[PDB]
């Protein structure tokens, strides 16, 4: 009271200084229900892949992607996202996810980035220079390499020119150089393009081959199908906490409601055009929100040189001499079944003084 | 380009007057016991709209092109599920992404591709005699299909394809509307019973579908079905038999209502904010 | 070649301004945590320049 009146003598009367509210305490996030995932089971993992000329582009549409089912039953040697965190995967959604699928060996992946040169990333497939994207690579030694010899991967030696980015060649006709047209005699200036490895067991983990899955992606463009993982929190009711439903932020208690609504819309705002329900997005039940910072505080005083203690009243509060009036809770005063004349006016017909070892009564 | 039906004699189109429709709610929220005041694409009270007949039973057979304009609100008055689907595009040459809706007996196919059309698409069926039963046999839409962008296919079902005569007894509601490239896909049936022309009547909408396209639709057609059968000449090139049905199109302009809500929250009266100075 | 000098590109938390942050630690990338031999998904916060 004497920092609100700026006064070090505070006269008899009924002051305001701050209102009371209550704090939330959780915090509640909903919404994931849809049970559909991407078919990430033959990308990582298929009977045979194709060749780095001829790479198998594979379309992820209409789906829920995840990044926990990765790292539970697939172990990788090479990870790097290029342009973007990979801590960032979930939160933020994912626009026109394409996926190149091509087997190299165990010395050409560290060619396989934005901005390198060489003969794969040029001949073979084009990344671009502002390229958003991840690539994964490992090693696997199980299918791709035959204990009898494994010959069927092929890339391509001998070309006109370079490929644009996103660009597929595919051409089994001889290679031209100079004079001499060839049209097939295999002799001078008569080059074949498709080349076969050396992918054999007998030799080092360096001329293994490796698969490689290039992941391609768009941020902040189109309208979008395809996010990433969302947690989910559980349901509480009758408490003051923090929540949001369907991007609608709100904090207060989620009382049962004896209302019904219509199912094909969401929310719902009562007459003062401010919201007082909502249907629970998980469980379909209609949920009415009423904030718990209602009440004002006020200080009741006989005056300085009267005495040191008060009585303290709150407003809108349902409740040591703990009296609930029809205006609101007052503590710090005790009711009396006498009825004096109004000295400090309360409301509702209570009015508060200082008699009589003497105390504020009401 | 493609083949044609000759024997069309096309009547010239007529021109009537609708009675308070296309009344849908604002958004996605519900309010109750309150008044409240909006701006979206509506139809205006008591507007003039185009009437096309499809009755041969005489010889009338007409399916233009539309333009797409800023929100088509579509009644159909159906007895006999004539109308089949709609295809929506800009020019329809295999070069421009083009959304086809369509109704077959099997399946819902809804597909976003590059579709190439001819210059008077249509559907067909042929019943038997010796058995009752109906089977598709003409599909004249189109000739390929190379490159796509979306696809969906629903789970198979079961219609009885009925080709019977008499008076309407189907109202089928459909309002197409695009905010922001969202295809907003508005459905309600109606067990109307009455003869010809348009009912009266007052009533609130559902939705259906919010398919999430990005491509710019300019115009759209509608296509129709046609039974072959013993009454057919023996030709496909001129014996033909559409059926009996009408379909109301009308263009949304964006007007204001005052809309009143009961207890339930729902569309019960809706008042023009301009029309006349009473119910301004 | 000049690669004396070095930078931060991962770490775990932000900074406060007017701190200067001297210690480094293994970044943890995901899952396969490292605890201290760098192992997989284990990137080193300093990267030296060109």
């Amino acid at each position: 009271t004497k920092c609100t009146l700026k006064s070090f003598t505070v006269e008899k009367g009924i002051y305001q200084t701050s209102n009371f509210r209550v704090q939330p305490t959780e915090s509640i996030v909903r919404f994931p229900n849809i049970t559909n995932l991407c078919p990430f089971g033959e990308v990582f993992n298929a009977t045979r892949f194709a060749s780095v000329y001829a790479w198998n582009r594979k379309r992820i549409s209409n789906c829920v992607a995840d990044y926990s089912v990765l790292y539970n039953s697939a172990s990788f040697s090479t990870f790097k996202c290029y342009g973007v965190s990979p801590t960032k995967l979930n939160d933020l959604c994912f626009t026109n996810v394409y996926a190149d699928s091509f087997v190299i060996r165990g010395d050409e992946v560290r060619q396989i980035a934005p901005g390198q040169t060489g003969k794969i990333a040029d001949y073979n497939y084009k990344l671009p220079d502002d390229f958003t994207g991840c690539v994964i690579a490992w090693n696997s030694n199980n299918l791709d390499s035959k204990v009898g010899g494994n010959y069927n991967y092929l890339y391509r030696l001998f070309r006109k020119s370079n490929l644009k980015p996103f660009e597929r060649d595919i051409s089994t006709e001889i290679y031209q150089a100079g004079s001499t047209p060839c049209n097939g005699v295999e002799g001078f200036n008569c080059y074949f393009p498709l080349q076969s490895y050396g992918f054999q067991p007998t030799n080092g983990v360096g001329y293994q081959p490796y698969r490689v899955v290039v992941l391609s992606f768009e941020l902040l463009h189109a309208p979008a199908t395809v996010c990433g993982p969302k947690k989910s929190t559980n349901l509480v009711k009758n408490k003051c906490v923090n929540f949001n439903f369907n991007g609608l932020t709100g904090t207060g208690v989620l009382t049962e409601s004896n209302k019904k609504f219509l199912p094909f819309q969401q929310f719902g705002r009562d007459i003062a055009d401010t919201t007082d329900a909502v249907r629970d997005p998980q469980t379909l039940e209609i949920l009415d929100i009423t904030p718990c910072s209602f009440g004002g505080v006020s200080v009741i005083t006989p005056g300085t040189n009267t005495s040191n203690q008060v009585a303290v009243l709150y407003q809108d509060v349902n409740c040591s001499n703990v009296f609930q009036t029809r205006a609101g809770c007052l503590i710090g005063a005790e009711h009396v079944n006498n009825s004096y004349e109004c000295d400090i006016p309360i409301g509702a017909g209570i009015c508060a003084s200082y008699q009589t070892s003497q105390s504020i009564i009401a | 380009q493609c083949v044609n039906l000759t024997t069309r004699t096309q009547l010239p189109p007529a021109y009537t007057n609708s009675f308070t429709r296309g009344v849908y709610y604002p958004d996605k929220v519900f309010r109750s016991s309150v008044l409240h005041s909006t701006q979206d694409l509506f139809l205006p009270f008591f507007s003039n709209v185009t009437w096309f007949h499809a009755i041969h039973v005489t010889k009338r057979f007409d399916n233009p092109v539309l333009p797409f304009n800023d929100g088509v609100y579509f009644a159909s008055t159906e007895k006999s599920n004539i109308i089949r689907g709609w295809i929506f595009g800009t020019t329809l040459d295999s070069k421009t992404q083009s959304l086809l809706i369509v109704n077959n007996a099997t399946n819902v196919v809804i597909k976003v591709c590059e579709f190439q059309f001819c210059n008077d698409p249509f559907l067909g069926v042929y019943y038997h005699k010796n058995n009752k039963s109906w089977m598709e046999s003409e599909f004249r839409v189109y000739s390929s299909a190379n490159n796509c962008t979306f696809e969906y296919v629903s789970q198979p079902f079961l219609m009885d394809l009925e080709g019977k005569q008499g008076n309407f007894k189907n109202l089928r509601e459909f309002v197409f509307k695009n905010i922001d490239g969202y295809f907003k896909i508005y459905s309600k049936h109606t067990p109307i019973n009455l003869v010809r022309d348009l009912p009266q009547g007052f009533s609130a909408l559902e939705p259906l579908v919010d398919l999430p396209i990005g491509i710019n639709i300019t115009r759209f057609q509608t296509l129709l079905a046609l039974h072959r059968s013993y009454l057919t000449p023996g030709d496909s090139s001129s014996g033909w038999t559409a059926g009996a049905a009408a379909y109301y199109v009308g263009y949304l302009q964006p007007r204001t209502f005052l809309l009143k809500y009961n207890e339930n929250g729902t569309i019960t009266d809706a008042v023009d904010c301009a029309l006349d100075p009473l119910s301004e």
